[PDB]
Parts: C-alpha cells; sequence; structure tokens
RNA sequence: GAGCCUCGGUUGGCCUCGGAUAGCCGGUCCCCCGCGGGGUCCGGUGCGGAGUGCCCUUCGUCCUGGGAAACGGGGCGCGGCCGGAGAGGCGGCCGCCCCCUCGCCCGUCACGCACGCCGUUCGUGGGGAACCUGGCGCUAAACCAUUCGUAGACGACCUGCU
RNA sequence: CUGCGGGAUGAACCGAACGCCGGGUUAAGGCGCCCGAUGCCGACGCUCAUCAGACCCCAGAAAAGGUGUUGGUUGAUAUAGA
RNA sequence: GGCUGGGAAGGCCCGGCGGGGAAGGUGGCUCGGCCGAGUGUUACAGCCCCCCCGGCAGCAGCACUCGCCGAAUCCCGGGGC
C-alpha cells in the first residue's frame, strides 16, 4: 500500500444475501486511503481479518469520502497504531496536532516511516480520536497548549540559493 | 537580540506561494513549522501556512487566538494595517521594484536621459565639493 | 567577462561542482583565498582522509604515483579536475580556463569578487556541526607558506581598509552634494522615482 | 548599432548516458534559468558564427571569411532554462561551450 | 500591432530602428514610416514576424493616408532579359536606384501629418531618433515592451 | 600601405574586514591613540534603495536658434611629483601651447529614402610569419676540433690556449 | 542462437526484443559535476561515526551490549511532601 | 452534473441553555513610567471558544485559488515543432 495526501472514507458493506440468511448485517469502517479503490481494498482486507467475509462472497453497499467538520479549527488527534517491525508486532499510541483527521493520519504515517522505518502495508490504524487540551500525554504536542505563544525564527536559512548564483553580497540569516 | 516574535495577532508578508505578496495575520500556531493564518482584509482565506513562506513584520494587532474570522477583521480595520503598511518603507521599495519591472521602452529611454543629466550634474557638484575640501585642507 | 570568486566561507565540493559546471560552458573562473575554504566534518576526520590519500602511492615507483599537492589552491584544482573529464580535450581546456591562487594576488586583489550562496557554510551547513579549514589542513599536511600568505593578506587588508575609507568618504561627499543640489534636479529624481527608483 | 541578439552557450547534443543524437543541440540562454521564462525563445532563429580560411559569399556586402549555421529553437529542456535547437547542418562539436546568437525576429510580441 | 503604434525593425538595413505603423497593405505587409527628418525611414513595407510591437501608441485616426500607394506601388521593375548578356554589360551597371520624386512628395504628405502628432508627446522625437539594442544585464524575456 | 595564417568575442564595475541567537551608515557634545583609528552615547534603515533584485556610459550624424545647466574635454597633447614587489604592471597628483561648446528640453531642415529579406554592429592599429619610411644604439656568443683529469662504457662533466 | 535502455564494470538481473529515418511519449532507471535532466524559494522526521551511510541478483557480517539520541509498552510514589 | 441534493466559511443578527481556555477583573510577587509588561490562584462574560434548541437572499467545488470526482452533465480561441 502506497500513500499520498490521504482522505478518510466511510465504507459500509455486507455479505451477499443467502437463502439461510435473508438479511445479513451491515458493517461500517473508516479507512484512510489515497482513493476509493485502495480504500475498498483495505476495507475488504480488514473485514476478512475480522469477520468471515470475503470480497467475492460480499458486496460494498456504499463507499464515500468523509469531509472534516471543522477544517479551520486546530485539533489534537490521538491515533492507536499496530505495526510490524523487523521483530514482532507492537502497539502504539501517538498524538498529533492538525486541522484535519486525514491530515493527522498522513502525518502519523510519515512520522512512523521516519522514526521506525515502518511501511504503510505493515501499519494498521485502529482508532483516531479528537481530544481536548487535556488527556494529552505527549510533551511535543503539550508544549503548544499556550495562550500567549511567543517564539522567534532564530536562524532564517535562506532559500532561492540558485537565484542569481554569483552575487557580491553574502546572504543574511537574521530577520 | 530578536525583535520579531511569532505571536498571536502578528501580521506577516507572504514571500512566496499561492497568496504571494499579501499581508496576513497569524491567528494560532498549529505545529513547529505550521501556523493558522487569516487574511480577511487582504483577500486571503483562513488556512494553514508554513513559516518558511511568510516573513513576519513589526505589526501586532491584539485579538484572541481563535477568533472566528470577524474579530480579526475588526481589529485589522481598527488598526488600519493597510495604510501603515503602505507608509512603511518596505511596501514603498516593493512598489518601486514593481514599477521598475513594469517599465516600458519609452519609459526606459526617458529614465536613461534623466539619469544621464542627473549623474552629470551630481558629478560636477561632487568635483566642486572635493576641490573646495582640498583647498580647505591646504 | 571572467568570474572572480572568494574561496573563503565556501564548502569544498559544493563550490567545486559549481565551478566545474561553469567552466565546462566556456566561462573563465578565478578563485582566490583557497585557504578560506572549509570542509564539513571534524578536522581530525578530514586529516585522516587526507592522510589516507597520502598513503595511496605507487609501490614500485612512487614518482609515477598520485601527485598529492599540499597547497590549498592545488587541492581545489585537483578536486575540480576530479569532477571534470580531464582525459578529453574539452576537460583539458576547462582546466586551462580555471585558475586557482593561494590567497589573492595583486592581479585580482583590486577586483570585486562574487560569492556563491549555494556553496556557503552558513547556508548549507547546520551551525551545530563542525568544519575544518583548508588552510589548517594544508599546513598540518605539508603546506609551507601559510604564514607568508597570512602576512601578505594582512597587508592587503590594511590597504583595502584605506581604500574603503576613501570610497566611503567619497560616498558621503556625494550624498552631501545631492542634498545640496536636489533643488535643480528635482524634475529628474521625480521622473526617476515615478518608474521605481530611489525609493 | 548594438547587439540585436541574445547570447547562448552550446551546452551539447541531445544525449543519454551512452548515446548522443547530433541532430538536436542544447542551448543555454543567458538570463533564463527556469522553464517559465523560456516561452519567449520558442521558435526563435539561432545562428552559429565562425570564421574560416577561404573567403565565402556575403549578402549585402563584400565576400568575407565568416560563415554561419542556421537553426530553430524547438522547445525547452528540463526546468533549467535549457532549450532544444535543430540546425540545418549538425554542429561540428567544436563549438561545445561556445557562443551562438539567438535572433529576435521570429517575433510573436 | 495597431495603427499609430511604434514598432522596432530588426531585419532590414534599418536594424533596430523605431518606426510608426500606419496601415496593413493587401499583401499583409505592414506599412511603416519612420520620419525622414527623424528616423530616415521612408514609406516602406515590413513583416510582422520581423517587427517588435512596442507599448507606445499615438493618436493616428486624424490623418489621411494616400490611397494610391499600395503593394503594387512598392515593387521593383528592373533586370530585363533581352539585352546582350555577354561581356561586362547587361545590368551589372547603372549603379543606382532612382528616388522617384512621387515617393518624395508622398513622404512629404505623410510627414506633414505625422510630425505634429509625434511632437505633441514629449521626448517622442528623441525616442524615435534613438535605436534599439541589447546591452549587458538586459534580457528580452525579462524586460517588457 | 597592401600582404598570408590563427582565432575567442559583440560596453565596463578600479577592490574593506567580517558575523549569522546579527549587522550597515553618520555625528561624534565626550575620552584615548597615531587628517586618520578605537571606545561610550545618540540618530536613520535591516527580508538589505549607501539593493549585483545593483551601479556606471549611451547605441545615429550634422546646419542654426532658444531655454535650463556649464569651464569641461581633446590633440595615443607635451614636461615634473608619486602610489604600486605576491604573479606591480596599472593608475593618481601638478605646470605650459592650441582647439572644441559636447550633456538635458524645444523649433529647423539635410544625410544613396539602395524600393522587406542572412552572417549588421565592437574588444582590434587583435596574435604569429614575410616584405616598403626615418631617428637613437649595437657589436657576438655557443658547439665542433685541440688539451686536462677532480670525470668517464660512448656521450656527458671539471679545465687551459696573443 | 540476442542485439537495445538501466545495474559504473558484466551470460542468466529490471525494462524491452531488432528493416533505414523524422517528430512525440514512456518502461526499467535516474536529475551536484563527470553525465541528459529537481538551477522545486519540495513536505515531514531520524542520524555525528578518530571504520558513518548511500538502492534486487551483488560483491559483504553475527551473537552480546551502550542514560549517544528519538519514539512506544508496563509498573510503582509525589505536598499524608518523593 | 454529482456528493452528507456537498463540509465549513463570509454578512445582519435575534429569544434562550450548559461547559471550557482563564480577562476592561481581583490578586501574592517581579520589572519600568495611577498606567504599561511578565507570571498564579477560584472563576461568571463586559477577550473569547464549543454544544443543544430556530431562521435569512449571498450562493457556486467560489480568482478570499481551504481540501474531490469529472463531461453527448463541454465548447471556443491562440502559440511552438
Amino acid at each position: 500500500k502506497a500513500s499520498g495526501t490521504l482522505r478518510e472514507y466511510k465504507v459500509v458493506g455486507r455479505c451477499l444475501p443467502t437463502p439461510k440468511c435473508r438479511t445479513p448485517p451491515l458493517y461500517r469502517m473508516r479507512i484512510f486511503a489515497p482513493n476509493h479503490v485502495v480504500a475498498k481494498s483495505r476495507f475488504w482486507y480488514f473485514v476478512s481479518q475480522l469477520k468471515k467475509m470475503k470480497k467475492s462472497s460480499g458486496e460494498i453497499v456504499y463507499c464515500g469520502q468523509v469531509f472534516e467538520k471543522s477544517p479551520l479549527r486546530v485539533k489534537n488527534f490521538g491515533i492507536w497504531l499496530r505495526y510490524d517491525s523487523r521483530s514482532g508486532t507492537h502497539n502504539m499510541y501517538r498524538e498529533y496536532r492538525d486541522l484535519t483527521t486525514a491530515g493527522a493520519v498522513t502525518q502519523c504515517y510519515r512520522d512512523m516511516g521516519a522514526r521506525h522505518r515502518a511501511r504503510a502495508h505493515s501499519i494498521q490504524i485502529m482508532k483516531v480520536e479528537e481530544i481536548a487540551a487535556s488527556k494529552c500525554r505527549r510533551p511535543a504536542v503539550k508544549q503548544f497548549h499556550d495562550s500567549k505563544i511567543k517564539f522567534p525564527l532564530p536562524h532564517r536559512v535562506l532559500r532561492r540559493q540558485h537565484k542569481p548564483r554569483f552575487t557580491t553580497k553574502r546572504p543574511n540569516t537574521f530577520f | 537580540v530578536f525583535r520579531r516574535f511569532v505571536e498571536v495577532g502578528r501580521v506577516a508578508y507572504v514571500s512566496f506561494g499561492p497568496h504571494a505578496g499579501k499581508l496576513v495575520a497569524i491567528v494560532d500556531v498549529i505545529d513547529q513549522n505550521r501556523a493558522l493564518v487569516d487574511g480577511p482584509c487582504t483577500r486571503v482565506r483562513r488556512q494553514a501556512m508554513p513559516f518558511k513562506c511568510m516573513q513576519l513584520t513589526d505589526f501586532i494587532l491584539k485579538f484572541p487566538h481563535s477568533a472566528r474570522q470577524k474579530y480579526v477583521r475588526k481589529a485589522w480595520e481598527k488598526a488600519d494595517i493597510n495604510t501603515k503598511w503602505a507608509a512603511t518603507r518596505w511596501a514603498k521599495k516593493i512598489e518601486a521594484r514593481e514599477r521598475k519591472a513594469k517599465m516600458t521602452d519609452f519609459d526606459r529611454y526617458k529614465v536613461m536621459k534623466a539619469k544621464k543629466m542627473r549623474n552629470r550634474i551630481i558629478k560636477n557638484e561632487v568635483k566642486k565639493l572635493q576641490r573646495a575640501a582640498l583647498l580647505k585642507a591646504s | 567577462q571572467v568570474l572572480v570568486l572568494d574561496g573563503r566561507g565556501h564548502l569544498l565540493g559544493r563550490l567545486a561542482a559549481i565551478v566545474a559546471k561553469q567552466v565546462l560552458l566556456g566561462r573563465k573562473v578565478v578563485v582566490v583565498r583557497c585557504e578560506g575554504i572549509n570542509i564539513s566534518g571534524n578536522f581530525y576526520r578530514n586529516k585522516l582522509k587526507y592522510l589516507a590519500f597520502l598513503r595511496k602511492r605507487m609501490n614500485t615507483n612512487p614518482s609515477r604515483g598520485p601527485y598529492h599537492f599540499r597547497a590549498p589552491s592545488r587541492i581545489f584544482w585537483r578536486t575540480v579536475r576530479g569532477m571534470l573529464p580531464h582525459k578529453t580535450k574539452r576537460g583539458q581546456a576547462a582546466l586551462d580556463r580555471l585558475k586557482v591562487f593561494d590567497g589573492i594576488p595583486p592581479p585580482y586583489d583590486k577586483k570585486k569578487r562574487m560569492v556563491v550562496p549555494a556553496a556557503l557554510k552558513v547556508v548549507r551547513l547546520k551551525p551545530t556541526r563542525k568544519f575544518a579549514y583548508l588552510g589548517r589542513l594544508a599546513h598540518e599536511v605539508g603546506w609551507k607558506y601559510q604564514a607568508v600568505t597570512a602576512t601578505l593578506e594582512e597587508k592587503r587588508k590594511e590597504k583595502a581598509k584605506i581604500h574603503y575609507r576613501k570610497k566611503k568618504q567619497l560616498m558621503r561627499l556625494r550624498k552631501q552634494a545631492e542634498k545640496n543640489v536636489e533643488k535643480k534636479i528635482d524634475r529628474f529624481t521625480e521622473v526617476l522615482k515615478t518608474h521605481g527608483f530611489l525609493v | 548599432s548594438g547587439r540585436l541578439w541574445c547570447k547562448a552557450i552550446f551546452a551539447g547534443y541531445k544525449r543519454g548516458l551512452r548515446n548522443q543524437r547530433e541532430h538536436t543541440a542544447l542551448l543555454k540562454i543567458e538570463g533564463v534559468y527556469a522553464r517559465d521564462e523560456t516561452e519567449f525563445y520558442l521558435g526563435k532563429r539561432c545562428a552559429y558564427v565562425y570564421k574560416a580560411k577561404n573567403n565565402t559569399v556575403t549578402p549585402g556586402g563584400k565576400p568575407n571569411k565568416t560563415r554561419v549555421i542556421w537553426g530553430k529553437v524547438t522547445r525547452a529542456h528540463g526546468n533549467s532554462g535549457m532549450v532544444r535547437a535543430k540546425f540545418r547542418s549538425n554542429l561540428p562539436a567544436k563549438a561545445i561551450g561556445h557562443r551562438i546568437r539567438v535572433m529576435l525576429y521570429p517575433s510573436r510580441i | 500591432i495597431t495603427p499609430g503604434t511604434i514598432l522596432i525593425i530588426l531585419t532590414g538595413r534599418h536594424r533596430g530602428k523605431r518606426v510608426v505603423f500606419l496601415k496593413q497593405l493587401s499583401s499583409g505587409l505592414l506599412l511603416v514610416t519612420g520620419p525622414l527628418s527623424l528616423n530616415r525611414v521612408p514609406l516602406r513595407r515590413t513583416h510582422q514576424k520581423f517587427v517588435i510591437a512596442t507599448s507606445t501608441k499615438i493618436d493616428i485616426s486624424g490623418v489621411k493616408i494616400p490611397k494610391h500607394l499600395t503593394d503594387a506601388y512598392f515593387k521593383k521593375k528592373q533586370l530585363r532579359k533581352p539585352r546582350h548578356q555577354e561581356g561586362e554589360i547587361f545590368d551589372t551597371e547603372k549603379e543606382k536606384y532612382e528616388i522617384t520624386e512621387q515617393r518624395k512628395v508622398d513622404q512629404k504628405a505623410v510627414d506633414s501629418q505625422i510630425l505634429p502628432k509625434i511632437k505633441a508627446v514629449p521626448q517622442l522625437q528623441g525616442y524615435l531618433r534613438s535605436v534599439f539594442a541589447l546591452t549587458n544585464g538586459v534580457y528580452p524575456h525579462k524586460l517588457v515592451f
């Protein structure tokens, strides 16, 4: 499984009706995937892992993207992860600060890849929950909980280095 | 020694990006290198923006860190940020650079003639000043 | 029509790649103060690397072996030659176009020299990392003329300080003359600043 | 009375790592270093000027020793302001890293 | 390209000169006039591909361009075949092209209307008398005209 | 003045040291030091307008006939005083003769206007080789041959000979 | 019995199979220089090595350890004062 | 053209309800000129934020380019080889 700018999808599906079971129950899942095809594939994977249901033996009643209810609001998202390392699998709980649930999930994927070299196919996401200022255990996200936030940009390393390459003036890093 | 700090309510100039060359006020800090920003009086929508693309100026209007797109606009209008920004030397040289970029061929010829005459006059005056200073030293 | 570059404050490979690419395109490049070049990593690591380079030698006849030049200018020339295809005529011509000097000679001591921000230490290296001066490396690896170059550079710095004082006095006189004469050139500065000048 | 053409450097032929196509030259035009400012130079005529021993003909003047190879700029080359040029006669490879004149009169302004 | 605009001629012997566009002929060539007193460019024909259209326009609506001059008027007629053709003769001589005083009177008639309008705009006569060229640090894609 | 070969090119920038969790410029009332330098204080900028995102020069000519500006430049102008040693190779400061009215705005015409067709335009009196004008200065040394042994397979090497 | 692009080099690897060419687009691979192209104002984090690291076959390393550093799991006690 | 017959946002706001960051307040202390600035404690809303009741054209994948799928639910013009 690859990853990009992930989006959240609500997928409801059920096994195809049978003469013994005329009205099978429906199951709903939240899958974070780049597109609906991979979202449905991951939904079928998780459904096969959990219940006795297969893609050929079932059907997805409805797959639809879920939009963030408060895009302009900054939120703390706690994500429960179950990934596979070189050794045995482990369970983790991480906290991120972002405006969207899909963005938080993407940031979690990038952080997992950067810190543990864990691939998206080995990463399984269980639950993502929005939490208030309290109930936060990670100091990296706790330090930003401050009303009178104040910090400068000390070492402003300049960009546009290949804009005119030879110049008389040396650049400046204090602003 | 720092004089500009990333504080809630500080105006910043967008160096590059979609809304390049616009003022925008920081509403809340999202992450280490991402801030929530709002541009109601400068045709910029409330959105996340990295600190790299924004250069913070020395204007700080006061409003709560989670204002709902209206109190920030009211504070901006009360402080009259646009007029003070236009009066600052930063926007003046920005406009000068834009005018030089938009200069045409006839304007270039007129500028060349004016520069020629002005430089000749200034050089003559500088030479007279130098000879007067040399005479004073002697 | 010839690039003049100040080697001080530039990273070795970062500047060498740019110089080689420019000199491949027919551009004549002159680099001065090659002792001011600094390489990333700790000085002991860089010294061990250069000592390994020294140890690389032809066993049967070292006279034919690698020529380990100790001068910083020749070190920079060799690292540019390593990025240039010196086996071909175009590479040889690029090497001939390139010029490197220890310190900065009188032919180029009175010329303004450019600075490449894409190869500067402050730009490309984190402030918490260590770096080694090419002059220090050369002196501890076999260079002989560090002190003489330093004394000549100090004399040149004094002369350039005198020249800059004179130029600054000239600029102050020009500002005073402009302030005194703006009344009869008001119509010229006005049309100058309408198009985006002096603002 | 002055220069009515832009300066360009003959960077080399259109080539891969181990294969080169001599029918498509690469031109580095001074002043443009991105694939946004190169739209002006698309379709522009270009000339490689070189002087030789024997005198040749010359329009609007006495015979001279100078000769040129004409060509046309086709498209840009890879985000750095480099452009592709096609000449009637392939460049002799002696002009590698040499100056050529990008004329300004396939005008589309 | 609009009537009354200022163009830069890049291909002819009037290389880099600035002229005034009057009208487009039947053949599609642009009728160009750079005042004989100022630019020394008479009623001539130019091509769009070999012309740079500057962003400088004069009000040319109130002039009467002569109707008789046209693409057929701007044509060459020499180099006839039937003569001797052998030796050092047969059209290598005559050394010259006549000025065709009708051309002079047409130029006077056009300039009598062109000059007062271009002299109304300050420094426009000097701009026309100047010629266009590229210098160091100036790029056509960078500067706008 | 022609006269063969070889070519690159298509205005120049004649300059501080320097730091990046900091710098640039003045006056320096004040103090110290050899017009200049350093320190304190104060005043202006710092996404750099005392910006290489820059500056300098214009890239048609000539006639006269006005205004603003104005004693500037040239005759590889002729003679003195210096800076410069890193691989100096360039510039500055003073005397005397003659000539010109050039930069910026307006009238005033005329410049083969070669009738649309490309290598135009310059650093160039470019670099190398062979020949036609004058002034001021020159007078050979090397090798072979001979000799010697401090040298030597042969060369080579140390030496002597109006 | 097989050329061609990439793996610097190359039987068997990846892509892809061959008449002579012009234009366009790709695969596998790459875009500091050699060497065509990131000369993006690329995004998020980790890493200091006095043996760093740098891409299938493949040209090299194990068990055991480290408060060097960055995350996770669990367990106690702390204003009745650790 | 479709969506959660799109999500939030922009403007006038009106009659209520609870919760929280911790403010023209109070207040131990600290720093400067009753005021300004920085920290803490209960904490209504005269700084605000969130939820429940209920309604107005102002919309429209919006040139306030905050994040999609697209085409008988699709057409025109122009440039380069």
